[PDB]
RNA sequence: GAAAGUUAUAAAUGAAGCGGUCUGGAAAGGCCCGCCAAAGACGGUAACAGCCCGGUAGUUGAAAUGGCUUUCCCUCCAGAGUGGAUCCUGAGUACGACGGAACACGUGAAAUUCCGUCGGAAUCCGGGAGGACCAUCUCCCAAGGCUAAAUACUCCCUAGUGACCGAUAGUGAACCAGUACCGUGAGGGAAAGGUGAAAAGCACCCCGGAAGGGGAGUGAAACAGUUCCUGAAACCGUGUGCCUACAAGUAGUUAGAGCCCGUUAAUGGGUGAUAGCGUGCCUUUUGUAGAAUGAACCGGCGAGUUACGAUUUGUUGCAAGGUUAAGCGGAAAAAGCGGAGCCGUAGCGAAAGCGAGUCUGAAUAGGGCGCAUAAGUAACAGGUCGUAGACCCGAAACCAGGUGAUC
RNA sequence: AGGUUCGUGGUAGGAGAGCGUUCUAAGGGCGGUGAAGUCAGACCGGAAGGACUGGUGGAGCGCUUAGAAGUGAGAAUGCCG
């Protein structure tokens, strides 16, 4: 394109608006702010949770539960996603990591059974459902635990 | 595709180019953006103006809250005051920003494309000099019938080109790996030398 | 940049000074009393100019009464006769007759004698 | 810099499936004399935060509770 | 302590139009011809200069002193194994009680470090830590010391840059500025730029004591004459076309005769005897012409902004994927490299955990939250919110260091 | 782009389309045969506003498309003259 007749993309920029710049642009005196509160003060407002004095919602229901200290979450793969690949194959979390299917691996592997598998393949992962493991070996594969 | 040329205007062949680079159909919006981030963040940004506590002085109240007759006032650089503080005003600031990968190369393939589009593009088979010499670079911008704004891509040797045509006006020499979307739209004319077509098509 | 506000606020002012001509005294000189009296007038001549319209009607009827009450008859006879016999002529162009032709007006009231008694 | 989360909220609320926050019942710590056991049955559930409420306390917990 | 090199503090050389013609006070400008260029940066010259001047690119240059780098000189120097009998390995310390402090950690289940007061070890078959503590295991040797680089800042110096200001702006200070002035003192703290290209800064004559004028002269211009480019408004005057001394006036608007003119030429301009209608502007209020508030008039200055996060709408790229951060590279560039990380693709439960389900529950019951019923991510722009003074002006007061009994 | 029908008082407030000012980038321009500024006119547009002619002035300034803001004053017993 010239640059003496460029043309930015329609709708994707607008003019900010300016107010107190007098009474036509309806902005004028009190530049949307009111009458007279404390919220027409400069810097005025309350804090994010105020309510007035009234007791704030988050203080009257209690709190719940802890952290446990050594949570365990594992990396998820589905059944669907692993008909990508040609049967007969031994399928591994690094050779899950190098396609591309997996990014980080939390503290391991472990596949759930939602979806439809058709191929023979031979998995090795670090956890399996019951139901995964019902369908792998209902379509003639082997499962193995690392 | 293209006809190659020698650069004593002698015809020299024909040459062919990679349709992903130099036969995308440009899109436009992309190299508008591309081009307002790139003018964007090459301004310095260097600006700024005193509040009214940075304002020599200041501190000591005028006169009185009350009984004298004059209006409440509560220092002497007040921004309503004459030398007072301005208000908000301008302050030291960085510009740039910048827009995704794929963005930027297709913006570069589109621009890039849209010169062959129009004719504007001249390829040449080489283009060196013995000595650095201005007047034989003018006989040779003359000869290739430019006659306008112009951007020269050499690619490994070129001898000495950016020294005999650092005087002209309207012209620029880069070195095939610099080559810009902003560089490109800036300049009427594009004579790109064979031996940068090679590098411009396989970096991209 | 800095944007210093040159040209443009007096540009503007002397716009309304000049608009603020003929007035009495400082009415015609200053910005601040210039720019109230023209509001003002363009508020009167708003008015003024649904007024106008009324004044001349009031006119046109007296001067009908008028020449009519020569003629043995009323303004309101006169009215219902030629509204009664078919007659489109405003006030306007009644009281131009009235005015001048008044052999015309006669003629006319001859018609609105006729049709009111008939 | 980026804005705190409350922490004192961050202790009592759930983030669902859908976005939504879950809260706990209230009226459940010390006078089990005086209400009766169906009162008793339904306050041990759990409730979510209704609409109005939503409207005043998304900012303050916005990032996971 | 030498030798060599380099660098900093003066400098030298350096291409090309007196080109013709028009306007003009003056040519660097217009028109028509040429030339140089590793030099078309900047400034000056009677208006806008690559070819008039100082210069610029490039190439050279140092008697003297300082800095850096190599080489020589000079100076100083033990490091491997094989054995364990015996000896050594930081004492009023390490810890403990009491009272405080620092650790994100407010005495708490309180580990770790430091201070004041008392008590007070083992020492290789030994000692400490792994967030009270004991056993097992693992890692490590306190109570002695030194150590460059990657990091923070700029009163200064050399070379530069700016979608920074342009005399109420920008430093308080573009000018003999922390000066004049104010105060006992600490301390506070201004106003004030421009003749002309060149003084060619008005010889001489007339009025006057002078100041100041009228001619004459210089100048492109004196209506540029020693606050001197331009010269607005308030404010003060001189002359004249229309009206005005029986008239109750927010001063105008509509109708309108008479008199005087003649335009960006069109159902034009100035003034207006007489008639109808008509209680300023702003703020704050249920309600203001208000006898409620503000403004003597004119001019200048004077109030929603930026940085980082959240959320929502619009646009663009890719799409079950999207995207890099710090950093390397470079021209205060553009690519290229960098996948550490972040969001999404799975939820439920306080948790172990299970998983298109899960939790409650004795339950294959019912119910809650989810799936069926699946689009996100990166950047930009608008709206709003949070942390920062956060929209601008205004207290009485509080604390800390100092100056004051010349009243 | 052309029609039919229904509408077009408005404070706080919501939404939309625009005028003008300073600077930057590209294209194209005018100016000692007189730029910006200033003064006067009976011209043009629906508004913010924009031209043309003449006097003073004596050297810089518009236009088109985008971008960035120290962005427009009649009031604050507002500050300076
Ligand atoms: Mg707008
Ligand atoms: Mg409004
Ligand atoms: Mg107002
Ligand atoms: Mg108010
Ligand atoms: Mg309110
Ligand atoms: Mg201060
Ligand atoms: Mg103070
Ligand atoms: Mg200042
Ligand atoms: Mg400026
Ligand atoms: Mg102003
Ligand atoms: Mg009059
Ligand atoms: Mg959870
Ligand atoms: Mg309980
Ligand atoms: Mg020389
Ligand atoms: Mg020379
Ligand atoms: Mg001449
Ligand atoms: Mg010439
Ligand atoms: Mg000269
Ligand atoms: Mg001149
Ligand atoms: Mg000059
Ligand atoms: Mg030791
Ligand atoms: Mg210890
Ligand atoms: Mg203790
Ligand atoms: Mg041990
Ligand atoms: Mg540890
Ligand atoms: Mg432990
Ligand atoms: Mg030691
Ligand atoms: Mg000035
Ligand atoms: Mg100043
Ligand atoms: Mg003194
Ligand atoms: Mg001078
Ligand atoms: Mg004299
Ligand atoms: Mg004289
Ligand atoms: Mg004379
Ligand atoms: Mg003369
Ligand atoms: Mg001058
Ligand atoms: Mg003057
Ligand atoms: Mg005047
Ligand atoms: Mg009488
Ligand atoms: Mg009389
Ligand atoms: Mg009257
Ligand atoms: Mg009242
Ligand atoms: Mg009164
Ligand atoms: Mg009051
Ligand atoms: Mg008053
Ligand atoms: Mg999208
Ligand atoms: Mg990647
Ligand atoms: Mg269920
Ligand atoms: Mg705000
Ligand atoms: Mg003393
Ligand atoms: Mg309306
Ligand atoms: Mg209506
Ligand atoms: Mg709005
Ligand atoms: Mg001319
Ligand atoms: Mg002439
Ligand atoms: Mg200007
Ligand atoms: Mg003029
Ligand atoms: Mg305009
Ligand atoms: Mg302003
Ligand atoms: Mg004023
Ligand atoms: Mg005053």
């Amino acid at each position: 394109m010239k640059l003496h007749e460029l043309k930015p993309s329609e709708g994707s920029r607008k003019e900010r608006n300016r107010v107190g710049r007098g009474t036509g642009s309806g902005n004028g005196k009190t530049s949307g702010r009111g009458h007279k509160g404390q919220k027409a003060r400069s810097g005025g407002g309350v804090r994010l949770g105020f309510e007035g004095g009234q007791l704030p919602l988050f203080r009257r229901i209690p709190k719940r539960g802890f952290t446990n200290i050594n949570r365990k979450e594992f990396a998820i793969v589905n059944l669907d996603v692993l008909n990508r690949f040609e049967d007969g194959t031994e399928v591994t979390p690094e050779l899950l990591i190098e396609t591309g299917i997996i990014r980080n691996e939390k503290s391991g592997i472990k596949i759930l059974s939602d979806g439809n598998i058709e191929k023979k393949l031979t998995v090795k992962a670090n956890k399996f459902s019951a139901a995964a493991k019902e369908a792998i070996e209902a379509a003639g594969g082997k499962t193995e635990v690392i | 595709k293209l006809s190659l040329l020698k650069q004593d205007g002698t015809n020299a062949g024909e040459i062919t180019l990679n349709d992903t680079v130099f036969g995308i159909e440009p899109n436009e919006k992309v190299v508008v953006d591309v081009i307002l981030s790139q003018r964007a963040s090459l301004r310095q940004g260097t600006h700024k103006v005193k509040n009214r506590s940075e304002v020599r002085g200041g501190g000591r109240k005028p006169w009185r809250q009350k009984g004298t007759g004059r209006a409440r006032q509560g220092s002497i650089r007040s921004p309503q005051w004459r030398g007072g503080g301005v208000v908000f005003g301008p302050t030291p600031r960085s510009y740039a920003y910048k827009l995704p990968k794929k963005v930027r190369r297709l913006a570069i393939k589109s621009i890039l494309s849209s010169k062959v589009n129009e004719e504007k593009l001249v390829v040449l088979e080489g283009l060196t000099f013995d000595a650095p010499k201005t007047k034989e670079f003018a006989a040779f911008l003359k000869n290739i019938s430019v006659d306008t704004k112009a951007l020269i891509v050499v690619a490994g040797e070129s001898e000495n080109v950016e020294l005999s045509a650092r005087n002209l006006q309207g012209i620029t020499v880069i070195p095939a790996e610099s080559i810009s979307v902003l560089e490109v739209a800036k300049h009427d004319k594009l004579i790109i030398t064979k031996a940068a077509v090679e590098k411009v098509e396989e970096v991209l | 940049p800095r944007v210093k506000g040159g040209t443009v606020t007096r540009k503007r002012r002397k716009k309304i000074v000049k608009l603020a001509k003929g007035y009495y005294g400082s009415k015609h000189l200053l910005f601040k009393v210039a720019n109230q009296a023209v509001m003002k007038s363009y508020q009167y001549a708003y008015r003024d100019r649904r007024q106008k319209k009324r004044d001349f009607r009031r006119l046109w009827i007296a001067r009908i009464n008028a020449a009519a009450r020569m003629q043995d008859l009323s303004y309101s006879k006169l009215m219902h006769g030629l509204k009664l016999a078919g007659i489109d002529i405003n006030r306007k162009m009644l009281a131009d007759l009235a005015v001048n032709d008044i052999a015309s007006f006669n003629t006319l009231a001859d018609s609105a004698k006729k049709a009111l008694a008939k | 810099p980026k804005m705190k989360t409350h922490r004192g909220s961050a202790k009592r609320f759930k983030r669902t499936g859908s976005g939504k926050l879950k809260r706990r019942h209230g009226f459940t710590s010390h006078m089990f004399a005086n209400k009766s056991q169906k009162q008793k049955r339904k306050l041990r559930k759990s409730a979510m935060v209704s609409a109005g409420d939503f409207k005043r306390i998304r900012q303050m917990v916005a990032k996971m509770k």
